[PDB]
């Protein structure tokens, strides 16, 4: 036997904000200060007021590169104001 | 005669060593002749508890019993999760430039351990138990975690290995070491949608993979803080409302009964996946008073049942974030020590529709195992 844990190089977000879903597809190279901004384009809120939830821990940061977090191929986040 | 490698299950509440040996995996047994071993480190004022021994004082030494140290591993200080469970561990957590550090008295003198090497201590125990059934000292480790720990959390878990003497042949995902196990990447059918359902002592994992050729993640659901202390919690409960009625006295502030109690819970709820009814005693419980009583499995379920449907919500969430129908999961594992309960395995499968699960390799045991086949796959 041989076994690979393969990580996803393009990783798809749902990011739940009120009553509202935004979909976001980047590569894992990507950092979360990315999603950040597409965010701020799909919603007009300044990437300043948002607290973006959903991670493992508490200490991911905008410079955080998605990779780094082994995220699943699909993702659940969810962004508070 | 090379010496073998061994897999370790280095679990948030329990940890478990296997090693491949003659085609055949073993799960190795500790001295007390017990297949899992609390990760749980103590420090008296003569020496140092790992395992049963630590566990088994932590009533009496609260202050210098450490648990949980996986909810520390690779984190920062700063963390609004580490302050929140800051606030449920009877041991000091202390800041050294935004990392944390566990403080206890050892051998009258106050000493502060980094996460890494409170884990290296339960490491060390689980390869000296692997050694004492190998008969030679122990070098080579696989070592898995969750599939959510990040770069920071697995570099940490590996430093822990190194401390404890170990070359860590590679860090690997519980949910592929149960899916190994099960000899999930041999079933020469194709790419297979996995969902592995693990429910242990502190954490709920839900996991699905899909695995084609030997290359295993799609969705992840769970709970980091729903899991069998929470069961035993509400027989602690229970059974301080029944010490109320029989002799009119609240036992719920004195931190020591409490965790007698919750001890002789845990016993009670592991008896009541084999048997209908358990027993309970614990000796000058409160104020001398001796306690001793008996439940029902069928009351067990009725104080945890919203605990238990709680668990398909997080199967869904999964399976909606993979996009999948539950049909569309060819295989289904379950795992980690809670999935033993009776009423766990029925609603799991009444919701996978009368399907047979995999369960014939111990559940507690299932992550070491693939563990200690990927281990033997690297030498
Ligand atoms: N026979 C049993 N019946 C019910 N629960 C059990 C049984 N055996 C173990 N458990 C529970 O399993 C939990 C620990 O599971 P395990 O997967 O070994 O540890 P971890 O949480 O470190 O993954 C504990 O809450 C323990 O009480
Ligand atoms: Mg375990």
């Amino acid at each position: 036997r041989q076994i690979v844990e393969r990580q996803p190089r393009m990783l798809d977000f749902r990011v739940e904000y009120r009553d509202r879903n935004v979909d976001v597809v980047l590569e894992d190279t990507c950092t979360v200060g990315e999603i950040k901004q597409i965010l701020e384009n799909e919603l007009q809120i300044p990437v300043s007021k948002m607290l973006l939830k959903g991670w493992k821990t508490g200490d991911v940061e905008d410079s955080t590169v998605l990779k780094s977090l082994h995220l699943p191929k699909n993702n659940s986040l969810y962004v508070l104001t | 005669a090379k010496a073998a490698a061994i897999g370790i299950d280095l679990g948030t509440t329990y940890s478990c060593v296997g090693v491949f040996q003659h085609g055949k995996v073993e799960i190795i047994a500790n001295d007390q002749g017990n297949r899992t071993t609390p990760s749980y480190v103590a420090f008296t004022d003569t020496e140092r508890l790992i395992g049963d021994a630590a566990k088994n004082q932590v009533a009496l030494n609260p202050q210098n019993t450490v648990f949980d140290a996986k909810r520390l591993i690779g984190r920062k200080f700063g963390d609004p999760v580490v302050q929140s469970d800051m606030k449920h561990w009877p041991f000091q957590v202390i800041n050294d430039g935004d990392k944390p550090k566990v403080q206890v008295s050892y051998k009258g003198e106050t000493k502060a351990f980094y996460p890494e090497e409170i884990s290296s201590m339960v490491l060390t125990k689980m390869k000296e138990i692997a050694e004492a059934y190998l008969g030679y000292p122990v070098t080579n480790a696989v070592i898995t975690v969750p599939a959510y720990f990040n770069d920071s959390q697995r570099q940490a878990t590996k430093d822990a290995g190194v401390i404890a003497g170990l070359n860590v042949l590679r860090i690997i995902n519980e949910p592929t070491a149960a899916a190994i196990a099960y000899g999930l990447d041999r079933t020469g059918k194709g790419e297979r949608n996995v969902l592995i359902f693990d429910l242990g002592g502190g954490t709920f994992d839900v996991s699905i993979l899909t695995i084609d050729d030997g290359i295993f993640v799609k969705a992840t659901a769970g709970d980091t803080h729903l899991g069998g202390e929470d069961f035993d919690n509400r027989l602690v409960n229970h059974f301080v409302e029944e010490f109320k009625r029989k002799h009119k006295k609240d036992i719920s502030q004195n931190k020591r009964a409490v965790r007698r109690l919750r001890t002789a819970c845990e016993r009670a709820k592991r008896t009541l996946s084999s048997s209908t009814q358990a027993s309970l005693e614990i000796d000058s419980l409160f104020e001398g008073i001796d306690f001793y009583t008996s439940i029902t499995r069928a009351r067990f379920e009725e104080l945890c049942s919203d605990l238990f449907r709680s668990t398909l919500e997080p199967v869904e969430k999964a399976l909606r974030d993979a996009k999948l129908d539950k049909a569309q999961i060819h295989d289904l594992v379950l795992v980690g020590g809670s999935t033993r309960i009776p009423k766990v395995q029925k609603l799991l499968q009444d919701f996978f529709n009368g399907r047979d699960l995999n369960k014939s390799i111990n559940p507690d045991e299932a992550v070491a195992y693939g563990a200690a086949v990927q281990a033997a796959i690297l030498m």
